[PDB]
RNA sequence: UGUACAACGGGGUAUUGUAAGCGCUGAGAUUAAGCCUUUGUUGUCUGAUUUGU
RNA sequence: UACCGAAGCAGAAGUAAUGUUACCGCAAUAGUAAUUGAACUUAGUACGAGAGGAACAGUUCAUUCGGAUAAUUGGUUUUUGCGGCUGUCUCAGGCAGCCGCGAAGCUACCAUCCGCUGGAUUAUGGCUGAACCCUCUAAGUCAGAUCCAUGCUAGAAGCGGUGAU
């Protein structure tokens, strides 16, 4: 059985010293499956060009925002967490998440700790000297923000994310200046981008490497789920909304595959802990036409437009 | 791609979805789900049934070469398809006012 | 053990065996084809010759006796084709079964060159094939007349006689009258790119995207060409619908 | 003039390639030495258009017309029929042809001034512009043309070989008295 | 003690082929028993009980 | 089946409860694997009198098995759903009944996505160099698969940091 409804990373790519800081990874909710098709372009298959069908997961990736980072001193008996520090605020479901009996409870949050930041910062300060000084390999803490997914769970998922980039310094200055920010989801991921996925199922955890992102979706504009070819003013959202899930009105990730776990899942994607060589990795998914259709039944429209088309007009 | 219309009822048949089984025989069989396919199996008349356009477009309930794709031709077809979807919307709408 | 036996063949090959090896010793060698004492008669119960011709034959080349086949004397099956000849000038040199491929008039034909055993192993070629004997020399009369006073032994052979040879067109005209006589007698690594590879209009819109779906529906339906009047008329429809009272 | 190549190793090249006086179609592959054999010899005299019928290998079956116009087979996508309309010149029309069986080289054969199979026999006549009286089994162009008694003595003169008014293709299985052959009906020499 | 929770209201989304009745009528109907959302209405918010440098 | 050596081996083709609670974390440790075959280019080229036809490298697939999925196709259905129909009498086609269609579901090689990269070594290929000129071996030393690392699953009814009085 998983420890918990949310999976743990247990590895994490290796440093590169010259890349910028970066992170590494972002989670996300399970939105269920949706049909694709497109151009094969591998060279030498016998399909080349030739329109390929198969079936995207899709999951919802809600903004992540900063709220701590934590370096790691390498001792002989293997990484100690040397100190945490969290960025002068917690927000609601960042309370909530630290609360059995939220509502029982007084929610007496961080107030010494929210006070002690009012002060000059000089501790703080110490600490991120400390931190510039001694460990070298530092991670980053961050939440989901639930508050805007449309799911009945309210409760923000904590986790962990390592930084890529060289000159540690440079990491601790990255996150002295990005405490308490939002962090995009395109901000972590690309098109084209061979990512791995880590989820629970529907009890065991486990990991699956070699995932292609076939579209970054940017939640903020309109037909996020129309490709260059069909590029007509549709959601990813088919009619109706979602089985078993409220909606989509944020940022999202579109995986070649199924992620294991159910809907409403949240998962967890990585870079491929390392730089795959293969050409499928290299090349770039153009997609053609990204099915709408609802789900829920039979349906026979794809939006509700084009739905009157078939009756031509109803009572 | 190739949406086509499902003879049976004259619906959209989108990529992806509908059943085609190719059979020697080699003829076409487009539907939009199973329900055409086997209406179409159990050889329902959709020229004698009410729920499918076949009949409906008669009973009085409703109304070979390539294009080089210039710029110039497409451009023309952004404002034809909406004068066309509007002119048969209100087409539809006034044969259901003068059915009411 | 019998698998041996199945890989070693058993007219011309009978005599060829027997003068390029011994006939007599390989068919001997055929045809000689709680328990430590059947270990022991076993154990005791030459073999050397048979590994030693099936290598030989490994290597040999492989002709038919009724397929159509024919100083530096000896150059000639040299310089017709592509094959490799010693260039000693004494005689004895041409033990091996020298063979020379080649085609002519769109049919395949070869040239072959070959008492001590190398002089047996030669007339048991010359007689035992359908190929002609022929008697090539450079420019005594004992040593010419030699070949002349055996002819009549092998003469069913339909005999040549060419003498100057180690210009180019003789070779090339013994050949034409022979052959005449004998019959008388990098990879894909990346998409396919196709970009200006085809014709249109203008390269205004070289890199195309037809993205053949709009609105719904397919674009090749709506795709007439230059219909801007067509456009016209559908406006005038759509005003003769409003104003003439269909929708007043 | 005459030409041989070898379509991944398969010995039938008529099937996977098409020739005609202003236009070549020849399937895609990853073989550098089969395109650039027909490239070195027709050089940018006429366009070798990388193309597929219907996302099938072989286009010589589907694919039969004449240096006036191209007919394709009714399954080809219309992604095809406008990637060939574009590869095509101008000069050169294209039509399409409904057809129960999708092989319209099978049955029908044509050249620049005559063609052979009454719907579809008009259609071609006047596309092709030609006179329209075995596809697989015969071969037609202007300079005449060749039908079943190539490749070692093949019977599929229409699959294994394809030859234009001045271009001649044959698979490596052809022997000297096929290439002869093809020579002497199409008057090369 | 507030766009938080639940039940109602509308809408969209699936099965259907035109229920009973007098063209209504791809209407209505199961309508989620393994669908969703939102623009209106209503009620919700207090005990048992254990631990702590 | 992989790597080497002999072999007229031209080409084709021996080794193996813890100050409570809550959150975020490290990992000694236990397990661990992908698998079998196919097609394309160099490929009609090295080789060879000819039948015959490579390879180091780069690509595309398929069978079995492992981790997941139901976007949708099927096995399928207590949505006993919509419509129809026969006993039951005063339109309900009632209900312990049948039929055409049927979402939702468990589920399939009956479908879909994925399924490892760095080092030390046996044999082996070699350098320097004595016993005793030589020699890969005596002292040193390069390459190289069984082993160890990477990743993956769980975490000692072991450990670090953080918030609340
Ligand atoms: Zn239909």
């Amino acid at each position: 059985r998983a420890a918990s409804i949310r999976a743990r990373v247990k590895a994490f790519p290796k440093d590169d010293r010259s890349k910028p800081v970066a992170l590494t990874s972002f989670l996300g909710y399970k939105a269920g499956m949706t049909t694709i098709v497109r151009d094969l372009d591998r060279p030498g298959s016998k399909f080349h060009k030739r329109e390929v069908v198969e079936a995207v997961t899709v999951v919802d990736t809600p903004p992540v925002v900063v709220v701590g980072v934590v370096g790691y001193v390498e001792t002989p008996r293997g990484l100690r967490s040397l100190t945490t520090v969290w960025a002068e605020h917690l927000s609601d479901e960042v309370k909530r998440r630290f609360y059995k009996n939220w509502y029982k409870s007084k929610k007496k949050a961080f107030t010494k700790y929210s006070a002690k930041y009012a002060q000059d910062g000089a501790g703080i300060e110490r600490e991120l000297a400390r931190i510039k000084k001694y460990a070298s390999v530092v991670r980053v803490l961050v939440h989901t923000q639930i508050r805007k997914t449309p799911l009945a769970q309210k409760k923000a998922h904590l986790a962990e994310i390592q930084l890529n980039g060289g000159s540690i310094s440079e990491k601790v200055d990255w996150a002295r200046e990005h405490f308490e920010k939002t962090v995009a989801v395109d901000s972590v991921f690309e098109q084209n981008e061979m990512i791995d996925a880590i989820a629970v199922t529907k009890y065991h955890s486990r990991t699956s490497i070699n995932h292609k992102i076939y579209r970054v979706g940017k939640g903020d504009d309109e037909a996020n789920g129309a490709t260059s070819f069909d590029r007509t003013k549709k959601t990813i959202t088919p009619m109706g909304g979602f089985v078993h899930y409220g909606e989509i009105k944020n940022d999202f990730i579109m995986v070649k595959g199924c992620i294991p776990g159910n809907r409403k899942r949240i998962v967890t994607l990585r870079k491929s802990l390392y730089t795959n060589t293969s050409r499928k990795a290299l090349e770039e998914v153009s997609l053609k036409w990204i099915d709408t259709a609802s789900k829920f039944g039979k349906g026979r429209f794809q939006t509700p437009a084009e739905k009157h088309a078939f009756m031509g007009t109803l009572k | 791609m190739r949406i086509y219309q499902c003879h049976f009822c004259s619906s959209p048949c989108y990529p992806g979805h509908g059943i085609m089984f190719v059979r020697n025989d080699a003829k076409e069989f487009r539907f939009c789900r199973s329900k055409c396919h086997k209406a179409f199996k159990q050889r329902r008349n959709p020229r004698k049934l009410k729920w499918t356009k076949a009949f409906r477009k008669a009973a009085g309930k409703e109304l070979n070469v390539p294009v080089r794709y210039n710029r110039e031709l497409v451009a023309t077809t952004l404002k034809a398809m909406a004068r066309i979807e509007e002119i048969r919307q209100k087409r539809e709408r006034a044969f259901y006012k003068n059915r009411m | 053990f019998e698998d041996i036996l199945k890989g070693f063949p058993n007219p011309f090959h009978r005599d060829l065996m027997d003068t390029l090896y011994e006939k007599n010793h390989y068919k001997i060698s055929l045809a000689a084809i709680l328990k430590r004492a059947a270990l022991g008669r076993m154990a005791t119960i030459p073999l050397a010759y048979l590994e030693q011709v099936r290598q030989h034959i490994g290597r040999l080349p492989s002709i038919d006796p009724n397929t159509r086949t024919l100083v530096g004397k000896s150059s000639f099956l040299r310089c017709i084709t592509k094959s490799d000849v010693d260039v000693q000038p004494y005689a004895f040199t041409t033990k091996s079964l020298y063979v020379g491929h080649f085609d002519y008039k769109y049919l395949r034909f070869q040239a072959i060159d070959t008492m001590n055993n190398i002089e047996m192993q030669s007339i048991y070629a010359i007689a035992h094939l359908r190929s002609c004997v022929l008697y090539f020399m450079d420019l005594i009369e004992a040593q010419v007349k030699l070949f002349h006073s055996i002819k009549p032994l092998f003469a069913n052979k339909s005999v040549m006689v060419v003498i100057n040879c180690q210009l180019e067109e003789n070779v090339m005209e013994v050949r034409n009258k022979a052959c005449e006589k004998l019959l008388a007698s990098g990879a894909g690594v990346f998409n396919v790119n196709l970009k200006d590879k085809y014709l249109l209009e203008d390269d205004e819109w070289k890199n195309d995207i037809m993205p053949e779906i709009l609105d719904g529906k397919n674009v090749y339906d709506f795709l007439d060409p230059e219909i801007a009047a067509k456009l016209q008329a559908l406006e005038e429809e759509e005003e003769k619908l409003e104003n003439e009272g269909f929708y007043n | 003039m005459a030409t041989r190549t070898q379509f991944e190793n398969s010995n039938e090249i008529g099937v996977f390639s098409k020739l005609t006086n202003t236009y070549c179609l020849v399937a895609v592959g990853g073989s550098e030495n089969f395109y650039s054999a027909f490239e070195a010899e027709l050089g940018d005299a006429i366009p070798i258009v990388h193309t597929t019928i219907a996302g099938t290998r072989i286009i010589g079956r589907m694919t039969a017309g004449n240096r006036r116009g191209l007919l394709v087979p009714t399954q080809t996508t219309d992604q095809e029929l406008q990637h060939l309309r574009n590869s095509l010149p101008d000069s050169v029309k294209i039509q399409r042809v409904e057809e129960r069986l999708s092989a319209l080289g099978n049955v029908i054969c044509c050249n620049d001034y005559v063609a052979l199979v009454r719907e579809t026999e008009e259609l071609i006549s006047d596309v092709l512009g030609v006179e329209v009286f075995v596809g697989s089994y015969c071969s037609l162009s202007n300079q005449g043309g060749l039908v079943h008694p190539v490749n070692r003595g093949s019977s599929v003169v229409g699959a294994g070989m394809v030859v234009n008014d001045y271009l001649a293709v044959t698979g490596l299985d052809t022997t000297a008295p096929e290439l002869s052959v093809i020579e002497s009906i199409f008057r090369l020499q």
